[PDB]
């Protein structure tokens, strides 16, 4: 189960 | 086996990550032990102290298409705040659900959120939601409901 990439 | 992974809150803007790896310990007279970590998606630069008890949990679990009938109204989920300059996932409530027949491409339900942190509040598909592992319960019981 993959999230999705955060960026800060 | 069953795996069990964790997400940790960062101290730098209160939104949860995935986590790589434990790192080290720290205990305080006090209590409330302490845990280095290292984040999945960065690097040695961007590693954390974390509260073990208020700001580590087990990993929320981005949902599939079928699963949207285990996010309710007065759910806490995991959802991603995608905005301009930032997009990451912060803890939020299910005021409501729109559900909507499914298609081709999954899952047509809607969700109106409110972010904990802030109180904003947001109209989301499925695919910004992050279950808590906990409800696997719910959708147990509905696998339950089947015919053998
Ligand atoms: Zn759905």
């Amino acid at each position: 189960r993959t999230k999705q990439t955060a960026r800060k | 086996s069953v795996s069990v992974e964790f997400e940790a809150k960062s101290a730098r803007d209160g939104a949860w990550y995935d986590v790589a790896a434990f790192l080290s310990h720290r205990l305080f007279e006090s209590g409330d032990p302490e845990v280095r970590v290292r984040f999945s998606g960065f690097g040695a630069e961007e590693d954390e102290w974390i509260n073990v008890r208020k700001c580590v949990r087990q990993r929320s679990l981005p949902c599939e298409a079928t699963e949207c009938v285990a996010v309710l109204p007065g759910d806490l989920i995991l959802c991603f705040q995608e905005g301009k300059d930032q997009a990451l996932y912060y803890d939020a409530h299910v005021l409501d659900a729109q559900r909507r027949r499914h298609d081709v491409g999954g899952c047509r339900c809607r969700f109106l959120v409110r972010y904990d942190h802030d109180s904003s509040e947001e109209i989301v598909p499925l695919r910004k939601v992050c279950r808590r592992p906990e409800t696997d319960y719910r959708l147990q019981i509905l696998h339950a409901a089947r015919a053998a």
